[PDB]
This record gives structure tokens, sequence and C-alpha cells, in this order.
RNA sequence: AGGGGAUCGAAGAUGAUCAGAUACCGUCGUAGUCUUAACCAUAAACUAUGCCGACUAGGGAUCGGGUGGUGUUUUUUUAAUGACCCACUCGGCACCUUACGAGAAAUCAAAGUCUUUGGGUUCUGGGGGGAGUAUGGUCGCAAGGCUGAAACUUAAAGGAAUU
RNA sequence: AAUCCUGGAUGGAACGA
């Protein structure tokens, strides 16, 4: 305080900030590659999905919407990619 | 050349809160202001309890208590209640005792 | 540039950690203290003892820069620091003020508690606030044994510590005296740990005064 | 009312401050000593001062008193005033040779310091 | 006097005056 | 502060607080001139040789004298520690 | 933002504001409406001749006590009746 | 004299000779005899004396408040305001306080650079109470364009040419003069480009020759 | 609803200079801000400054040095003939021998001394001292 | 204007008090108090602080939402959820401390960034009375609202603080 | 060795310079 590097802040101080109030704004959300136990196809699923996303092969439920992050269904394979 | 007169300062009010009535004078006062207390008292004075325990069946008997919430207007509280009057500095204090 | 002799030795670290100087504040760290190290769970924060030591060495360098040692004033209104400041002024040439401060000591001539120091040392700035204020009135620097909760207003160099315990305060005073003696002393630095026990400081309570009166009575 | 005034109390305080190895607990010899020792202009003041010195001597004998110091109490203080025990509370031999730090403290030590005895516990709420 | 009651006074006066003027008009 | 014929004028060129590069005037009684010692080997702080730092009543009041001093001492080279530029 | 408009094309608002607010100083209102020529027995004149109707003793205002020896005067150009003060001890005898 | 307040010792010893060192190191003065030694050419002036009344059970304690301005016309002024039950004592103690509160004045040029400055270096402002006093630099020959009180203060400051522009209730001299005093004190608290060159922070004489003139005992 | 990004910038700078800080972040950015700061930099009133390229409008981090007393903004940006720079400079500068009025001309944003030398005039933006 | 009409209760009637008391206190109590359909449109309608926007000090707590945590508990020891705890965050009702500032002060994180006077914009005031009256228009069933002078008079009226 | 405990109020008349 009274002197600091506003261009090179710490990642710890930058990750706790609001997404818009960072030095350069950007999303804290992400995409998942998801496979249910039944099939072995991958479905790309957004973390904040807003829809009851289906697996096109087995017309089943994968994620149910919430206020923020989507709630993934019972135990499935999910990546962050 | 319009001309006018006095005018006056201010306390943080709300909006609107419904009024209650003072338990002594019946004055309508809003609940935010409305000096409030809780009279929790045994039915019997602290000395009659011995006589009544001696005279009562049902050992330990219960000794219940009567509870009532009292709302006082400012005037009645100042005339009776422990509210009394304070200096500029002490009247910023907000703790019970 | 300080040589590598004036570095943090493991025996001094042992002393500090045993005194629990590194235990910060449950309640709050004021933003002007970034002396924290990854706060302990279910409670307090942790202080960087290396930063503590290096600030302490700065303060010692200042005290040694003071030409006349009697122009260094050691304040303590806390009971935990009175023994420390008295024995500190004994070892050094400083002048202590333990107990009450009698406002008008840095200002206020003809009164007889009048002192014109070039430096002022304080254990707790919150409990010794009057002295910081007077010093700001009359152009005096400050050395303050701050915790992480203590106010940083009108304090120059702040030594992060724990001002809750006897041992922390007394030990910080011990190390300050040790270093201001190593500098401008007859002591050469390393091989001599200065055979003066830290418990010469560390306020003894009246119950233990009574216990050791009983000891003197026994034998 | 029988409250003593500041002239009396201050004179008694001074007489105790610098004539404590005298001044028996008896009003009579304290009174004659006040005559011997102080230019008091009146018998009544002399006797009041003697009475208050006697009172202070009594409540000195049954324990210390605040405000006063007569060089015997002081040399007794600075006789005590320095207790350097057989072993400090900062040696760890009073303990088991090691120092019972927590995880974050051990991390601090790993960061700045060097080899140091320790043993870890993980206390919580 | 209290401004409330001065206002009430002038109002009663005002409607008296309206009526007395309607007498002519 | 100088006239045409060189011949400097304006008595009392004042001091500048180093944390803010701001003038410290005569009535600023909360201002401080810290005086740090220069050591050599053996310890032995060298009485008479100094490293000076002036601070102002503003900084001392607002509570940043300690951080300012940490920075100044560090970049003058007597700490390889406390002050980090990236808070 | 200081209430008034600072915009480069706000001069109309500014000057009409002035026009409406100049009617709160007494001098401007007097000048413009015309009160000298309508009211004010001297029709914006410095002096006026008049015929003395009567002599008068006006009792002074408090806390003073005296009688001031004025005259009731009828003006020639208006016919207005007017009280006027005769100074300078005597001079009520020099008027008739 | 028998001085205390180490500056007094240094001054009675005669090692500090100028007030510029005192100002440079911001040393707090507590004895008027210091500057009476260092500045014999100082002269006083009583601006106003007014009574102030405290109401009591019996009557009115009427005391007298004196405003005194001291200066030499070489860049030093002081202002003292003191209330006492006698006019002479008020004036005496006000002269003391005015000596004790002495500030320097940065008197510079209006447009260009000839000898021996005549005006202020910057437009300055001071406020006490409602009163704001603005001092504006003026060209040569303009004189001091101000009311008589501020004019006399600026004369005793040695400001030859200056304009003033005031606001507020200027019919209260205490606040008017204090505002003016604050302005001419603020003359130095203004970074101009000529005062951008960094300097090596001189050492205080109070630290140079301490043991020379510290407080020693002389038992016999 | 910002109206003058420059005004917001210079209020931020003025406030930090008062507070004693040595750096300010100002958003959004603009060509006018960059040129104004370049003028202040040329005359030494501030240090370097760094334009962060978010894809929106920009941020700027200015490293300032304490030499600044007030940077300000004249809104509305009045039209200024060469006869009137004297009046503006007298009104809103502390002295004749330093301080700079900034104005926008067909030749560019610059100080009034440069405008005198180039013999041009324009629209007034602010002042620096 | 219909309905409803328990309670309290402008008016009124009465008992008392009082020098008087068609006032305070007491007992009755019409309109009203409730509702439906329409009118009125004012209030110390008060955070007497206009809205928008940016910056500038610390601290903790709280409402709503979100994130993270081998966290606690309830479960089915142990899973999810739910409720809690810790850290963070956005947005709100506010609060404590201080004055770098501001202010006439009282006080103010806005009443600050304002003689180092300019972010945008609307409304209102220009000593006190007369007078928010008269008059004219306009709205209204009316009560009244909105708009709104002048003559004449006057050196003080007023605001914060002090003893 | 026996042994259960308490905090809390009101109260008429009194105009003027
Ligand atoms: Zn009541």
């Amino acid at each position: 305080v009274l002197v600091q590097d506003l261009l090179h802040p710490t990642a710890a101080s930058e990750a706790r900030k609001h997404k818009l109030k960072t030095l350069v704004q950007g999303p804290r959300s992400y995409f998942l590659d998801v496979k249910c136990p039944g099939c072995l196809n991958i479905t790309t699923v957004f973390s904040h999905a807003q829809t009851a996303v289906t697996c096109e092969s087995c017309s089943t439920i994968l994620c149910t919407p919430t206020g923020g992050k989507a709630k993934l269904s019972e135990g499935t394979s999910f990546r962050r990619k | 050349p319009k001309k006018r007169a006095s005018n006056g300062r201010n306390k943080k009010g709300r909006g609107h809160v419904k009024p209650v009535r003072c338990v002594n004078c019946s004055k309508s006062i809003p609940k935010d202001k409305a000096i409030k207390r809780m009279a929790i008292r045994n039915i019997v004075e602290a000395a009659a309890v011995r006589d009544l325990s001696e005279a009562s069946v049902y050992p330990e008997y219960a000794l219940p208590k009567t509870y009532n919430k009292l709302h006082y207007c400012v005037s009645c509280a100042i005339h009776a209640r422990i509210v009394r009057v304070r200096s500029r500095e002490d009247r910023k204090n907000r703790a019970p005792p | 540039s300080l040589p590598a002799t004036f570095d943090l030795t493991p025996e001094d670290a042992q002393l500090l950690l045993a005194a629990n100087t590194h235990l910060g504040a449950r309640n709050v760290q004021v933003h002007q203290e970034p002396y924290v190290f990854n706060a302990r769970p279910d409670g307090v924060h942790v202080i960087n003892v290396g930063k503590t030591w290096e600030k302490l060495v700065l303060a010692a360098r200042i005290i040694a820069a003071i030409p006349n040692p009697e122009d260094v004033v050691a304040i303590s209104s806390r009971t935990f620091g009175q023994r420390a400041v008295l024995k500190f002024a004994a070892h050094t040439g400083a002048t202590p003020i333990a107990g009450r401060f009698t406002p008008g000591s840095f200002t206020n001539y003809i009164t007889r508690s009048f002192k014109e120091p070039r430096l002022v040392i304080v254990t707790d700035p919150r409990s010794d606030a009057q002295a910081i204020k007077e010093a700001s009135y009359v152009n005096i620097p400050v050395i303050a044994l701050t915790d992480l909760d203590s106010p940083s207003e009108f304090v120059d160099v702040a030594i992060p510590c724990n001002n809750r315990g006897k041992h922390s305060i007394g030990l910080i005073w011990y190390l300050l005296a040790r270093e201001v003696l190593r500098l401008r002393g007859a002591l050469v630095d390393r091989t001599q740990p200065w055979s003066i026990m830290p418990d010469l400081y560390f306020y003894r309570d009246p119950e233990e005064v009574e216990q050791q009166v009983a000891e003197e009575a026994t034998t | 009312g029988r409250v003593r005034t500041k002239t009396v109390k201050r004179a008694s305080k001074a007489l105790i401050e610098r004539y404590y190895p005298k001044l028996t607990l008896d009003f009579q010899t304290n009174k004659r000593l006040c005559d011997e020792i102080a230019t008091i202009q009146s018998k009544r003041l002399r006797n009041k001062i003697a009475g208050y010195t006697t009172h202070l001597m009594k409540r000195i004998q049954k324990g210390p008193v605040r405000g006063i110091s007569f060089k015997l109490q002081e040399e007794e203080r600075e006789r005590k005033d320095q207790y350097v025990p057989e072993v400090s509370a900062l040696d760890l031999s009073r303990s088991n040779g090691v120092l019972n730090v927590d995880n974050q403290t051990s991390d601090l030590v790993k960061s700045l310091g060097l080899k140091l005895p320790l043993s870890v516990i993980n206390v919580s709420a | 006097m209290r401004a409330k009651w001065r206002k009430k006074r002038t109002r009663r006066l005002k409607r008296k005056r309206r009526k007395v003027r309607a007498r002519s008009k | 502060m100088e006239n045409d014929k060189g011949q400097l004028v304006e008595l009392y060129v004042p001091r500048k607080c180093s944390a803010t590069n701001r003038i410290i005037k005569a009535d600023d009684h909360a201002s401080v001139q810290i005086n740090v010692a220069k050591v050599d080997e053996e310890g032995r702080a060298i009485p008479g040789e100094y490293v000076t730092y002036a601070l102002s009543g503003y900084v001392r009041s607002r509570g940043e004298s300690d951080d300012s001093l940490n920075r100044l001492a560090q970049n003058d080279g007597l700490l390889k520690n406390v002050w980090s530029y990236s808070r | 933002g200081k209430g008034k408009p600072r915009g480069l094309n706000s001069a109309r608002k500014l000057r009409v504001h002035r026009r409406n607010n100049r009617w709160a100083e007494n001098n401007y209102k007097k000048r413009l409406l015309g009160t000298a020529f309508k009211s004010s027995p001297f029709g914006g004149s410095s002096h006026a001749k008049g015929i003395v109707l009567e002599k008068l003793g006006i009792e002074s205002k408090q806390p003073n006590s005296a009688i001031r020896k004025c005259v009731r005067v009828q003006l020639i150009k208006n016919g207005k009746k007017v009280t006027a003060f005769v100074p300078n001890d005597g001079c009520l005898n020099f008027v008739d | 004299w028998v001085p205390v307040t180490k500056l007094g010792r240094l001054v009675k010893a005669g090692k500090i000779t100028t007030i510029e060192e005192i100002f440079l190191h911001s040393l707090p003065v507590k004895e008027f005899q210091i500057i009476d030694t260092l500045l014999p050419g100082l002269q006083d002036e009583v601006m106003n004396i007014k009574p102030v009344q405290k109401q009591t059970r019996a009557g009115q304690r009427t005391r007298f408040k004196a405003v005194v301005v001291v200066g030499d016309s070489n860049g030093h002024v002081g202002l003292g305001i003191k209330t006492a039950k006698e006019v002479a004592g008020a004036i005496r103690a006000g002269i003391i306080i005015a000596k004790l509160s002495v500030i320097p004045i940065r008197r510079g040029y209006w447009g260009t650079n000839l000898g021996q400055p005549h005006s202020l270096a910057t437009k300055t402002t001071g406020k006490c109470g409602s009163v704001t006093v603005r001092l504006i630099p003026a060209p040569r020959g303009s004189g001091i364009v101000a009311s008589p009180a501020v004019k006399k203060l600026l004369q005793l400051a040695g400001v030859e040419d200056v304009y003033t522009q005031s606001n507020g209730k200027t019919r209260t001299l205490e606040n008017t003069l204090k505002a003016a005093f604050v302005a001419i004190g603020n003359t130095y608290g203004f970074l101009t480009p000529n005062l951008w060159a960094e300097q090596p922070l001189p050492v205080s004489p109070l630290d140079i020759y301490s043991d020379e003139a510290s407080a020693q005992k002389k038992r016999f | 609803t910002r109206s003058s990004v420059l005004a917001d910038a210079l209020n931020a700078i003025n406030n930090a200079e008062k507070t004693g800080k040595r750096q300010v972040l100002i958003r959004p950015s603009s060509k006018v801000i960059i040129k104004f700061l370049q003028v202040m930099q040329k005359h030494g009133y501030i240090g370097e400054f760094e334009y962060i390229d978010d894809h929106r409008s920009g941020k700027i981090v200015v490293q300032l040095n304490g030499r600044l007393n007030k940077c300000g903004v004249i809104s509305p940006r009045f039209n200024v003939k060469i006869g009137d720079i004297e009046k503006w400079t007298a009104n809103l500068l502390p002295a004749r021998q330093f301080g700079y009025v900034i104005l926008t001309t067909s030749a560019g944003i610059m100080d009034h001394e440069e405008a005198r030398r180039k013999h041009v005039s324009g629209k007034i933006l602010g002042f620096v001292y």
C-alpha cells in the first residue's frame, strides 16, 4: 500500500477477485468431457449449463441446472477440457 | 421576494412500521421507538414462596413464571422506567446496563 | 548490506518459537501488516519470524546510531514490559518510563518528568497511545512491538510480535538489548551468546515473588 | 469529621521516607522524635503528624504500602529484582529437548531456518 | 400563534369572504 | 529560486519526504528524520556514518511509515526480505 | 455537478434562469416594473415642490423622546399629501 | 537565562546561528529567547484588542484578547493571539506567542528574474473559519493590494507586491489574519519545478553536536 | 454513464497524488488520455505508464512521482482563440513561470507554450501543475 | 353513493377539578374508523440531504445469491442434499472507529475529491414581515389544490455552539 | 459431612408582572 505492482499481482490475490474486477476479465467457468457408465461417447458439457443436457446415445440425464454450477448426475466420468 | 421561516434536522426513520400502544398512557408509538422491556416475574413474591411450598401438595410444585412484554412511550418511560437521561457522549452508548 | 553474521541463527529461532512470538491475532490482522504466513487453522495467524528478526536488527541499528544513549526512551504501560524496559535501560544507557506516562513529558518543559529524546520505544501502541501522540507533536521517531492487530498510525519501525504473553515481549526486549550491545559493545558477535538469561526479563507475578520469598526462608 | 489533611500526610510520608530506621510504633516516642527532628510550629500539628506516622508504620509492618519508599524497601527490591533460575523456560530440557510446533510453524522453519529439533501436533477448534 | 391555527383562521376567513362575494356576484 | 545573475536566492531549500517526494515544511512537527547506522565487519556500528530517511506527518498519520521504511531500507540494501512489490 | 448546466450549448437555459431569478433583488424589480413613476410621490425625481397644508408635531420612536416638527405638504404635480421634516432648530417658525 | 529545550543550549552556546537550520529540520521552538537571539531585527505590531466576556453569577469577567504580529521585512513573520485580564499582559504574552510561532515565506517573482524577489511565488490560499484569503502574485509597483491588517502582516513579511482576494466574513481579524498566515505558510508547501532536484538530507545539529550541549549536572 | 473518461482519469490521478500513492489504475482508456499523459510525461509530471489491452477499451497503470500538485479537466472543452490563452492561463495556473494548459488543436493535443510557438489554437482540455 | 356498523371515537351530552374550565381526567356517544364503486392529492409525504457516474480510510457483523474447503452434524458409523463453520465474492439495510479531507459549527465515508474554484443533468432560494395573503386563471361536488403579487412596514429576524 | 433457588410501580392544585 502506497506502492505495489498492479500489473503483476499474485495469482492468489487475483483468483479470489470477481471475474470482472481482475486486471483483464475472463470467465471462471469451464467445459467438461462427460461419459455416463452406459455408453463410451464423450459429451461436451458447460459447467453453468442452464439445460438438462442429455446423452444423445442413451437419452438419460447428465446434469441438472442450479443457480451456478450444474449438478452432475450420479457417478459418471467427467474431465475439465 | 418570497420569504419563509424555520426548518429542522433529522433522525434515521424507516418507511412505515405499525404502531403499538403504551401500556400506561395508551399513546400510539411506532415499534422502532416504543421503549420495550420484558417483565419475567415469578407469580409469587420471593418471600411467599416458602409459605406456599409448605402449603402445597405436589413437591417442587412448579414455580411457574408470568411473562409479559411492556411497551412504554418516551414520556412514561422517563417518568418511571430506567431510561433516565444521559449526557451527549453516554447517550451514544447502546448496551443494556 | 548486513554481513551473514547478523542472520537468524537456529538457537535464536528456538528461543522465539519457544516464547511463541510467532502467534498472531485471532481477531484481526490490520491490512498494514503483511507479516503473515499462511494462517493456522481454527484460530490465529502466523508471523514471519525472519521478518521479525530483520526489523529488530534495523531498530538496533537505529538505537546504535543514537549518539547519547540517554536520549532513548523505553515506554511500557503494560505490566508484562516493565521489568523488560527497566533491565533494558540498565544494560543499555536508555531511560525507562514504566507505569504511567504523565502527559506532557515530551512536550511540556518546566515539569520535571520532561524528556527530549531522539527516539521512543513502545511495547503496545494501543496502551501507550499518549506517547505516540506526544512524539508526533514534537518530531520523534517510534519503534513499536506491534502485533498484527495493533494500530500502525504514527509508528515508525514496527517489530511484529505477540503482545499477549510475558515471554514474547520480554524476549523481544532481550534481543533488542543483545543486538544494541553487540553493536557498539565490548562484545564480539558470534561465539559469545551474552551470558545474561532471558528470564531476567519476563515479569514475575506476586504469587511467584511470594513463592521465592518462601524459598529464601527455607534455605 | 476526622480526616487528616495533606500537610500532615505529606510530612508523615517524608518522615517515613528518610527516617524509617527509627520511629517506633508508639505515638509517644514518635512524638518526641518529631520534636527532635522537625521544625513544626505547633504541638497539635506535631501530634497529628506523629499519629499518622504511627498509622503508616503499622500498616507498613503488616504489609507494604503504596507511595512510600525508604531505601530499605528499595535495596530489598533490587535485592530481589533479578531471578535467574537454575534453568530457563526456553531450553527444551525443561521439556524433552524438542519443540512442539504445528504444521504451519514447521513450514515457516523449512522456509527460513535450518536444522532444528521439533515434533508436530495438529490441534484444531 | 401556532401556524396551524393561523392557517385555519385564514381559511375560515377565506370561505367567509367567498360567500360574501357571491352575495354580490 | 535563482535570479538573473546566478546568485541563488530563496533561503531554506526545504527537505523532501522520500516516501512521497513531498516538501516537509517548518510547522510539520509530525515529520521524522530516521537515522540508521552503517556497520562494518566485527559489528561496530561506525559512530557518525548514517543512512538517512525523512518521512512526513501525512505518511506517519495515515499509517504507512513502516511499509515505506521497509521499502526504502530494502532497496538501499540492508534487507533481503520483507518488502514485496506484488502485494 | 453544481446544479447548473455546463454544456457548451446550454446558454439558453442559463440566461432564462438569470431572467427568472433577477426578480428577487429589490433594485431590479423596482427598475423594471416601475414603482417610481407609479408609486413614490416624487415620480422618480430628486425634488418636488409642494404647498404647506399644516404643521405637525410627530412624537419620536422609542427609546428616544421628542417632537420632530414636520409639515403636511400637498404636491403640485401630483396632488399627493406628504409629511416632510423641517430640520435645524427653529425653522418651523420660518415656514408658515 | 538558564536555558532548557536543547536548542536553547545550542543557541546560548552560539553554534546554531540561523533560523534556517531550525526550519530545515522542523525543530519545535519552545523558548522565545531562541529567536530573540537569532533575529534581533524583529519588530512587533498590535493589530486589534477586543474584549471577551464570560457571564457569571455575579457579573461579567471581561478579559482582553490581543492580536499581535511580529516580523522583519526579510521573510519571517509570526502571529500571536492571547487573552488576559489586562491589555499589557495580553500584548506581552501575545508577542511571546508570535515570536514562538514564526514561519518562513517563499517570496518570489511575478514574471521574470531580476534581483531580490518582491512577490509571492505562487497563488496561495488559507482558510480559518468562514474566511478564505487568497494571495496572488503581482508585478512590480502594484504594492500590497489588501485590507490594512493583511497589508501590515505582509509588510512585516517583506512582501513588496501582491494582490489579495478574500471571501467570507472579513470583519473578524483573528480568522482573517490566521487565514493569511496559513497562506504565507503554505507558500513553501508547494512543489515547484525548481524544487525537484533531490538533495542528500542534511544531518540535524541536534544530532551532530549533542554531547557538546546536552543537559549535564554541575553538582558543585 | 460516464461522460468524460478524461475527467474520471484525472480525478483518480489527483486523488492518489493527494493520498501519497505512487501508482494509479484508470479505466477506460482513450487516445486523449494517452496524449494528455504523454504531455505530462514530457514535462516530467509523471513517470511511465502502461496500457493493458483488454479487448474492450483499455486500462492504464500510471507510475507517478510526487511532482504533481493538480491535474484537472475543463469540461466543456471551450473554444480558444490565441487572444484567450492568456486569460485562461492567468485564471487557472498558479504562476506565470510554470504550469501548463492543455488544449486540442488541428496540430494535436499539446501545451499552450507549444501552441504559441506553432501559432495555433483550438479547444481547451485541462491543466497540469 | 350503497353495504356493514363489534371497538375506539371530531361534534355533542354529562360527572368532576378549577377563580373560571363549554380543556386536560371520567362515563355516554353521532359522524368517522371497515368495505365496494368513484372523487380529493395534501403531510415534519423526513435519509427538510435530487438522480446518474468515477475515485478516495480502516473494521466487523448482517440479508439475498454464487464459488471453494480430505471442515462439523443429521442421517444409512461412513453417501448426496438440508442446517451450520471457515475463506472469498457480487448486490443490499445499516453500523463502529478516525479525519488525509470537509464544514459556521453541530456533525459528514459523504455534507469529501470545491478560490490547487469546471464529470453530466433537473428543481428551488436571494434580509425579516405583510403573505402563501389579495386578485385573475385553472382543477375540484365541496372542502380546497396548483399558479401567485403589490402597497405598507422594519434593522435586525435567524443558525450552530459558549459560559 | 448435610444443603433446591429467587428482587419490584405510579400518586391532585400552583395565574400574572
Ligand atoms: Zn405512555
